[PDB]
């Protein structure tokens, strides 16, 4: 789950 | 021209450079030309290749020592091991358990150590115009020159707020405080995110  | 030495660079010294997947590796410098008024840096990686890099994609193989280090600094920092470029955007003070806060390129924060840091060899005057994500970029830029006027939200453990990600906004909880960064819990997923409290992405009044 990317930044944000 | 070809150069040996270069301010505090010298031809056959250890270094980090930059790679096109955006993390930094051990090398060595091999070469040192001029272009005009321009300086590119030829490194030799101690695994794979060699790459010739602008002075802002190459960092010293050393910590700095602390009082070289400013909000602002550019710096390559141990990104969770892999090393990733960022700036930084606290020093150690009481407030954040002596410690650095580092806002990394691609928008990731997080609190680090001084032997967590190498420090950019020929930084951008103004440090974040070599960060790629425009609107990471402009709020790097609105950051470091508004400091330390630095508005942010309290938020205390158990609160319920809206955060943002990815374009909506989410109920969510605050976990935990550290420093500057809240704990996020994102209740739809329930998985979290650590947030600098200063960002527009927290809205407790909603």
């Amino acid at each position: 789950k990317s930044t944000x | 021209e070809n150069l040996y030495f270069q301010g505090d660079l010298i031809v056959s010294m250890r270094i980090l450079g930059k790679k096109r997947t955006k993390t930094w590796h051990k090398g060595t410098l091999i070469a040192i030309q001029t272009v005009g008024p321009g300086k590119k840096y030829k490194v030799k990686f101690d695994n794979k290749g060699k790459s010739l890099l602008s002075g802002n994609h190459i960092a010293y193989d050393y910590h700095p020592p602390a009082d070289k280090l400013y909000v602002g600094s550019r710096v390559v920092a141990k990104y969770k091991v892999w090393l990733y470029a960022g700036i930084v955007a606290e020093t150690p003070n009481v407030k954040n358990k002596l410690r650095f806060l580092i806002f990394f390129d691609d928008g990731y924060a997080s609190y680090v150590t001084q032997s967590e840091l190498y420090p950019i060899c020929r930084p951008l005057k103004k440090t974040w115009e070599d960060i790629e994500d425009i609107s990471c970029r402009d709020f790097i830029e609105e950051y470091v020159t508004a400091y330390p006027n630095r508005p942010m939200v309290l938020l205390k453990s158990g609160q319920l707020i809206k955060t943002e990600w990815e374009g909506t906004w989410w109920k969510s909880r605050v976990e935990e405080v550290d420093g500057s960064l809240v704990r996020i819990l994102f209740l739809d997923d329930k998985r979290c995110e650590w947030i600098y409290r200063g960002s527009t992405r927290l809205e407790p009044m909603f």
